[PDB]
C-alpha cells in the first residue's frame, strides 16, 4: 500500500473514533446526573 | 516601426524558420575523424576534405578526411578513425608516435580513438616467411609470449598470434598511459577485404555514447 | 653546401646584432608614464542567434551595420546589427570555412577554409537573391584569412605557407608570397591595401609588398604557432596571437618586437586578435570563452568580454569604432559595447 | 459508523422510547429506555458500548444525598481506553515526514533554478530532471496544505484531491527517470526530443487520469465529510496504479545494476566497491525503497509490522528529494563546473 | 635552396632601420590621435550609440 | 525581369473581374507585390499589397472590402481579384515588385499594364501640372507632403517615378536620396523634412514625361498629381 495515503486514511479513522467516544464519554455523564 | 522595417523583420522571421528547418535536418548525423597516413589503407576502408556519408541501422555517419593544425576543427567529433599499417615494421614506430601524438592531443582528450590496424594478411605472411622479425626492430618483441587464456583465433598460426598481440599490446598501452577514463582506445583488425568494419564503428561508437552518458550518471 | 649554410648562418647573426643594437629602449618603458585605461567593461547591446554550430569567421562592413558570419553549420548570414535583423542568409558549398570577409564595396564577400577555395559572392544584384560569382582556386593547403583590396582584387593566406593576391575577373593568381616555413594562419591587409603582414606555425611574421611580392620584413619572437594577425590601424606595426597563450606587438619600421601580452593564469592560446579605431585596445579572443582587452601601449588586461559559454573563434571592430563584435564555439555572435 | 450517525440513532431511539411511552414506570436516561434491582441488557446502539453486559437499576431508587436516580453502567464501558498511544506514534510519523519533506523541498527547488539558470545544462536529460524535481516540490506543498486543511464541505475535499495527484504524479517522474535512464542504456540513439512529449504528458496527465476518476466515484457513490476516510475498496483505484509505478521502477533497477555489473566485470575488492557505489547512487533516483513495503496489506496500528513501516516509508519517502537533489544535481560533474565557471566570472567581477 | 634564403637573408638584412623607441613615440602618436574618436574607450551618449 | 500584366476589357457595372501578373526573371518568393492603376487621363492611385509568405495583406479604403490580392509563389503569379466594379475603376492596372530589407530598393520594377472599362491618408501635391522646358537645361521639381516622412531610423520615404507617353512609370530616386539601377546620374534627389526636390542636370531627349512623387511611411500609398513636361 501507499504509506502516506494509508496514514492519512488511519489518522482520519483514528480521529473519527475519538470523537464518537468523547460524544458516548459526554453522554454517559448526563446519565450519571440523570 | 515603419511598414519597410516591418517587412524587414518579416523577412528576417522567414530566415529564421529556414535556419531553424535546416538545422532540425542535420542535427541526427553523427561525424567522424580519419586520420592516419600513406600505405595503411586509410582511403580504402568504407565502400580539400573528401567527405562521405554513410548509413547503419538508420543511424548516419559522415567520415571527414583532409589533406597538426585544424584539429580542432574536429573537436566535438564522435570518433577518430586512426589507421594504422603493421606490415611494414620499419615505420611501425612512426606510427606508434603518430597514435602518441594523436591520443595526447590537447583538443582530442574527450575523443575515443577507434585503431585500425590494416594489411594484417601481410603481416602474417611475413612472419610465416621469417624474412624480417619484429625483434629486429622492437627487441622486447623477443621477449613477448602471448596470452594463455586470451587468444580467440580461428586455427592461425601461435607465431602471427603472438606478434599481432605484440603490436596491439604495444598501441593499447600506449593508448592506457594516461587516459583517465575520460577517452578509449578500440583496437581492431583489418585486412582490407573485412567489410565488418563499419558494424565496428558503429558498435564502437555506441559504446562511446553509452559511456558518456554513464559518466554523465555517475555510474562509471 | 657548407659554405651556402655558413653564410646563412653569418647573415643571420648579422641581423641580430643589427637589429639588436637599435633597440635603444623598450616600448614597456616608454609607455610607463601615461593615464592607464582601467576598467574596460562592455555589455552585450545585441546577441544574433540563427548559427546552429561553432561561430569561425565573422567580419564586419565598411558602413559598421552590416556583418558577414560563417559558422561551421554551413552558412553565411549577413547580419543587420542596428535590427539585429537578418539580411540574407547564404548557403557555403562547403561546411568546414575558417575565414571570411566583407567586400568594401558591400557588393561581395568571401569565405574560405578547408576546401583551399576562396568563394565570392554577389550580393547587391538583380533578381533579389545573393549568388556565386567567383570561385578562387590554386592554393594547395587549407584557407586561413582572405581579404578584399577592391571589387577586383582579394589577398589570401593558406596552410600551404603561402599567401597569395588575385584579380577576380579573370580568377588568376596575381602573385604568390613564399617564405614561411608552418601553416599561414592569419593576415592583416594595410590601410593603404599596399603591404600585408602574416603570421604562421613556425612562430614568425613576415611582411610583404603586394606589387613587387617579396617579403621586406621577417619577424620572429614567438615559440609557438600563431594563429591570428591584425595590422594596427596605423598600418605601421601590427600584433599576433600564439598558441604560446600571449599576444606580441611587432614593428615594421624598427623590424623587432615591440610587447608581449601574457598573464600567468593565461595558458590557453589566442584565437583571434583585433584593434580598436583609435588601436589602444588590442581585443584577443582565446580558448578559456572569454576575451580580453590587452592595452596595447601597457600590455594589461583592462577588460574582459565574459559572455560566450565556448571558445572565442573570431573578434572584430566595427570601421567607425563603436562596437566589437565576437563569435564563439558557443554559435552565438555578440555585438558588445 | 461515525459521531454524526450515533447522533442520529440515538435521536430516534428517544424517539421510539418516546411512543412507547405514549403506548415502577419507563423512562428516557439520554441512552437508555428502561422497562416498567432491574438489569437492562446495554443499548444496541451504542457504538462503543460492550453489548456482553447490563446495566443495573433498582426499583426508581434514588442517590442517597441527592435527587438523581441510580444506575450502574460500569460494564458496559469495559472497553473504553483512554490511552495514547496510538495516537503518539500518529505524531511521530508526523514529524518524521514534515522534516524530510522540509529539506527535500528547500534543495530541490534550488536543483530547479540551477538547471534553469543555466542554458548550459538544458538538454533533455535535465529537461526530465526538472520535471521530476518538481514532482517532488509539488508532492510534499500537496502533503502540508492536505495536513493543514484535514487536520486543523468542497473546500477540504479540494486539498485531498490535489493530495492524491501531486503524490501520484511524483511516483510517476520517479519512474520517467528510470525509464529514460534505461531507454538511454538500452536504446541505440534512441531519439531524444521526441520521447520528451510522451514523458510530460505521462508524468502530468495519467496521474489526473485515475485521480479524476476517483473525484467521480467519491462524488456520486461516497459523498462524505472531505473524502479523507476509506470508503471500502475505493482507494485501491489510486494507490494501485501508484504501486505498478513501484514495481517497474524496481524491474529496471535490477538491469541496470546486472548490467553495470557485467562491464566492471569484463574491462577484487577494487571491483565491488565500484559497483556499491554505483549501486547506492542510483537507488534514490529509481525509488528502491518502495519495494520493501508495497505489498504490505491494512494492518492494526498498535501492530509490529505497522510501526515498522511508517516509520521506515516516513523517513525514506520524505528525505528521498534530498538524495535526489544532492547525487543527480549538485554531483553532477557538468553543473559543478557552471558553479564554478559562474563564480570564476563573478571573481572576475571582483577582480575590478 | 640555400642560396634563396642567402639571397633574401641579405636582402633583409639591407633594409632601413629606425630605433624601437621612435617606433613606439609613433604608436602612441597614432593612439592619441585617434584616442579622441573611439567609443569602444570613452562611451558615447545612449542617444548616439546604435546598439 | 519581366512583369506581364493581363486582364482588363468590357465589363459591365455591378460585376467581377481577375487580373493577373506574371513574373519572370527575379525571385519572385522573396519579393512583395503592389499592385497600382491609372485613370484614363488622371494620375496613379495605389490598389493592394501582399507581403512575402502572404504573412501580411494591405488593401485601400477606396476599394476595400470588395478587392482581393493573392500570390502564387510556386507558379510566381500575383492575382487581384475584383467585385461590385464601380464606374470610378475604370482605369489602367500595374503590377509592381518590392523587396524590402536593409539598403534595398522596393517598387524596383513596374509594368506593362492593362485596360479595364465599365459602361487619414498622408498627402502630398504637385503644384506644377505642366512645366515647359528645353533641351540641355536643368529642371528642378519639388513636391511636399503633410507630414514629416523622416523617421526614427533615419530614413526619408519618398520614391521618384517617370511615366513617358506610352510607357509604364520608372523607378529613378528611392527613399528621396538613393540612385537606382540603369537610370543616368544627371538625375539626383534631395530635401528636408516635408521640402523634397528633384534635379535634373543637362536634360536630355528621352526624359518627357511625367513625374509622380510618392511616399511608403505608412499606407495606404499615396500619389501626387503628376507633373508633366514638355519640349
Amino acid at each position: 500500500s501507499v504509506s502516506e495515503i494509508q496514514l492519512m486514511h488511519n489518522l482520519g479513522k483514528h480521529l473519527n473514533s475519538m470523537e464518537r467516544v468523547e460524544w458516548l464519554r459526554k453522554k454517559l455523564q448526563d446519565v450519571h446526573n440523570f | 516601426v515603419s511598414a519597410e522595417d516591418k517587412a524587414a523583420a518579416e523577412r528576417s522571421k522567414m530566415i529564421d524558420k529556414n535556419l531553424r528547418e535546416d538545422g532540425e535536418k542535420a542535427r541526427r548525423t553523427l561525424r567522424l575523424l580519419l586520420l592516419g597516413a600513406d600505405n595503411s589503407g586509410k582511403s580504402t576502408i568504407v565502400k580539400g576534405i573528401f567527405e562521405t556519408k554513410f548509413q547503419v541501422d538508420k543511424v548516419n555517419f559522415h567520415m571527414f578526411d583532409v589533406g597538426r593544425k585544424w584539429i580542432q576543427c574536429f573537436n566535438d567529433v564522435t570518433a577518430i578513425i586512426f589507421v594504422v599499417d603493421s606490415s611494414d615494421y620499419n615505420r611501425l614506430q612512426e606510427a606508434l608516435n603518430d597514435f602518441k601524438s594523436i591520443w595526447n592531443n590537447r583538443w582530442l582528450r574527450t575523443i575515443s580513438v577507434i585503431l585500425f590496424l590494416n594489411k594484417q594478411d601481410l603481416l602474417a605472411e611475413k612472419v610465416l616467411a621469417g624474412k624480417s622479425k619484429i625483434e629486429d626492430y622492437f627487441p622486447e618483441f623477443a621477449r613477448y609470449t602471448t596470452p594463455e587464456d586470451a587468444t580467440p583465433e580461428p586455427g592461425e598460426d601461435p607465431r602471427v598470434t603472438r606478434a599481432k598481440y605484440f603490436i596491439r599490446k604495444e598501441f593499447v598501452d600506449i593508448s592506457t598511459a594516461s587516459g583517465d577514463g575520460r577517452h578509449i582506445c578500440y583496437p581492431h583488425f583489418t585486412c582490407a577485404v573485412d567489410t565488418e568494419n563499419a558494424r565496428r564503428i558503429f558498435n564502437d561508437c555506441k559504446d562511446i555514447i553509452l559511456q558518456m552518458n554513464l559518466r554523465e550518471y555517475n555510474l562509471v | 653546401l657548407d659554405q651556402l649554410r655558413q653564410e646563412a648562418e653569418q647573415l643571420k647573426n648579422q641581423i641580430r646584432d643589427a637589429r639588436k643594437a637599435c633597440a635603444d629602449a623598450t616600448l614597456s618603458q616608454i609607455t610607463n608614464n601615461i593615464d592607464p585605461v582601467g576598467r574596460i567593461q562592455m555589455r552585450t547591446r545585441r546577441t544574433l542567434r540563427g548559427h546552429l554550430a561553432k561561430i569561425y569567421a565573422m567580419h564586419w562592413g565598411t558602413d559598421s551595420r552590416l556583418l558577414v558570419s560563417a559558422s561551421q553549420d554551413g552558412k553565411l548570414i549577413i547580419w543587420d546589427s542596428y535590427t539585429t535583423n537578418k539580411v540574407h542568409a547564404i548557403p557555403l558549398r562547403s561546411s568546414w570555412v575558417m575565414t571570411c570577409a566583407y567586400a568594401p564595396s558591400g557588393n561581395y564577400v568571401a569565405c574560405g577554409g578547408l576546401d583551399n577555395i576562396c568563394s565570392i559572392y554577389n550580393l547587391k544584384t538583380r533578381e533579389g537573391n545573393v549568388r556565386v560569382s567567383r570561385e578562387l582556386a590554386g592554393h594547395t593547403g587549407y584557407l586561413s584569412c582572405c581579404r578584399f583590396l577592391d571589387d577586383n582584387q582579394i589577398v589570401t593566406s593558406s596552410g600551404d605557407t603561402t599567401c597569395a593576391l588575385w584579380d577576380i575577373e579573370t580568377g588568376q593568381q596575381t602573385t604568390t608570397f613564399t617564405g614561411h616555413t608552418g601553416d599561414v594562419m592569419s593576415l592583416s591587409l594595410a590601410p593603404d591595401t599596399r603591404l600585408f603582414v602574416s603570421g604562421a606555425c613556425d612562430a614568425s611574421a613576415k611582411l610583404w609588398d603586394v606589387r613587387e611580392g617579396m617579403c621586406r620584413q621577417t619577424f620572429t619572437g614567438h615559440e609557438s604557432d600563431i594563429n591570428a594577425i591584425c595590422f594596427f590601424p596605423n598600418g605601421n606595426a601590427f600584433a599576433t596571437g600564439s598558441d604560446d597563450a600571449t599576444c606580441r606587438l611587432f614593428d615594421l619600421r624598427a623590424d623587432q618586437e615591440l610587447m608581449t601580452y601574457s598573464h600567468d593564469n593565461i595558458i590557453c592560446g589566442i584565437t583571434s586578435v583585433s584593434f580598436s579605431k583609435s588601436g589602444r585596445l588590442l581585443l584577443a579572443g582565446y580558448d578559456d570563452f572569454n576575451c580580453n582587452v590587452w592595452d596595447a601601449l601597457k600590455a594589461d588586461r583592462a577588460g574582459v568580454l565574459a559572455g560566450h559559454d565556448n571558445r572565442v573563434s573570431c573578434l572584430g571592430v566595427t570601421d567607425d569604432g563603436m562596437a566589437v563584435a565576437t563569435g564563439s564555439w558557443d554559435s552565438f555572435l555578440k555585438i558588445w559595447n | 459508523m461515525t459521531k454524526e450517525e450515533q447522533i442520529f440513532l440515538l435521536h430516534r431511539a428517544q424517539a421510539q422510547c418516546e411512543k412507547r411511552l405514549k403506548e415502577c414506570l419507563p423512562e428516557w436516561d439520554h441512552i437508555l429506555c428502561w422497562p416498567l434491582v432491574v438489569a437492562v441488557p446495554c443499548p444496541d446502539y451504542i457504538y462503543d458500548f460492550n453489548h456482553k453486559g447490563h446495566a443495573y437499576r433498582r426499583c426508581w431508587e434514588l442517590v442517597p444525598g441527592h435527587n438523581r436516580t441510580w444506575a450502574n453502567y460500569s460494564e458496559c464501558v469495559k472497553f473504553l481506553t483512554n490511552e495514547t498511544r496510538e495516537r503518539e506514534v500518529f505524531d511521530r510519523l508526523g514529524m518524521i515526514y514534515t522534516v524530510g519533506y522540509s529539506v527535500s523541498l528547500a534543495s530541490l527547488t534550488v536543483a530547479v533554478l540551477i538547471l534553469a539558470y543555466f542554458r548550459r545544462l538544458h538538454c533533455t536529460r535535465n529537461y526530465i530532471h526538472m520535471h521530476l524535481f518538481l514532482s517532488f516540490m509539488l508532492r510534499a506543498v500537496s502533503i502540508f496544505v492536505k495536513d493543514a486543511v484535514l487536520y486543523s464541505y468542497a473546500g477540504c475535499r479540494v486539498a485531498v484531491t490535489f493530495f492524491l495527484y501531486f503524490l501520484a504524479t511524483n511516483y510517476y517522474w520517479i519512474l520517467v527517470e528510470g525509464l529514460y535512464l534505461h531507454s538511454l542504456i538500452f536504446m541505440a540513439f534512441f531519439s531524444e526530443k521526441k520521447y520528451l512529449w510522451g514523458f510530460t504528458v505521462f508524468g502530468w496527465g495519467l496521474p489526473a487520469v485515475f485521480v479524476a476518476v476517483w473525484v467521480s466515484v467519491r462524488a456520486t457513490l461516497a459523498n462524505t465529510g472531505c473524502w479523507d476516510l476509506s470508503s471500502g475498496n475505493k482507494k485501491w483505484i489510486i494507490q494501485v496504479p501508484i504501486l505498478a509505478s513501484i514495481v517497474l521502477n524496481f524491474i529496471l533497477f535490477i538491469n541496470i545494476v546486472r548490467v553495470l555489473a557485467t562491464k566492471l566485470r569484463e574491462t577484487t575488492r577494487q571491483q565491488y566497491r565500484k559497483l556499491l557505489k554505483s549501486t547506492l547512487v542510483l537507488m534514490p533516483l529509481f525509488g528502491v525503497h518502495y519495494i520493501v513495503f508495497m505489498a504490505t496489506p491494512y494492518t492494526e496500528v498498535s501492530g509490529t509490522l505497522w510501526q515498522v513501516q511508517m516509520h521506515y516509508e516516513m523517513l525514506f519517502n520524505s528525505f528521498q528529494g534530498f538524495f535526489v537533489a544532492i547525487i543527480y544535481c549538485f554531483c553532477n560533474g557538468e553543473v559543478q563546473a557552471e558553479i564554478k565557471k559562474s563564480w570564476s566570472r563573478w571573481t572576475l567581477a571582483l577582480d575590478f | 635552396q640555400a642560396r634563396k634564403l642567402v639571397e633574401q637573408l641579405k636582402m633583409e638584412a639591407n633594409i632601413d632601420r629606425i630605433k624601437v623607441s621612435k617606433a613606439a613615440a609613433d604608436l602612441m602618436a597614432y593612439c592619441e590621435a585617434h584616442a579622441k574618436e573611439d567609443p569602444l574607450l570613452t562611451p558615447v551618449p545612449a542617444s548616439e550609440n546604435p546598439f | 525581369v519581366q512583369l506581364v500584366e493581363s486582364g482588363g476589357g468590357l465589363v459591365q457595372p455591378g460585376g467581377s473581374r481577375k487580373l493577373s501578373c506574371s513574373a519572370s526573371g527575379f525571385a519572385f518568393s522573396s519579393f512583395g507585390m503592389h499592385w497600382v492603376r491609372q485613370a484614363p487621363e488622371k494620375g496613379l492611385e495605389w490598389v493592394a499589397y501582399i507581403s512575402s509568405g502572404s504573412g501580411t495583406i494591405y488593401y485601400a479604403d477606396t476599394v476595400k472590402g470588395r478587392f482581393t490580392i493573392s500570390r502564387d509563389d510556386p507558379k510566381n503569379t500575383l492575382f487581384l481579384q475584383m467585385t461590385s466594379l464601380r464606374s470610378e475603376d475604370t482605369a489602367m492596372y500595374y503590377c509592381v515588385r518590392s523587396i524590402y530589407y536593409y539598403g534595398s530598393s522596393p517598387f524596383d520594377f513596374w509594368g506593362q499594364g492593362t485596360t479595364l472599362t465599365v459602361s487619414s491618408d498622408i498627402v502630398m501635391t504637385q503644384a506644377t501640372s505642366s512645366v515647359p522646358v528645353t533641351p540641355g537645361e536643368s529642371v528642378s521639381i519639388s513636391c511636399r507632403s503633410s507630414k514629416s516622412l523622416l523617421h526614427s531610423n533615419g530614413n526619408t520615404y519618398l520614391y521618384w517615378f517617370l511615366q513617358r507617353p506610352g510607357q509604364s512609370p520608372q523607378l529613378l530616386i528611392y527613399r528621396m536620396s538613393n540612385l537606382a539601377s540603369g537610370v543616368p546620374d544627371r538625375f539626383s534627389g534631395s530635401g528636408s523634412g516635408t521640402a523634397f526636390t528633384l534635379t535634373i542636370s543637362r536634360l536630355e531627349a528621352e526624359d518627357v514625361g511625367v513625374y509622380y512623387c510618392m511616399q511608403h511611411l505608412e499606407y495606404p500609398l499615396t500619389f501626387g498629381a503628376g507633373t508633366k513636361l514638355e519640349l
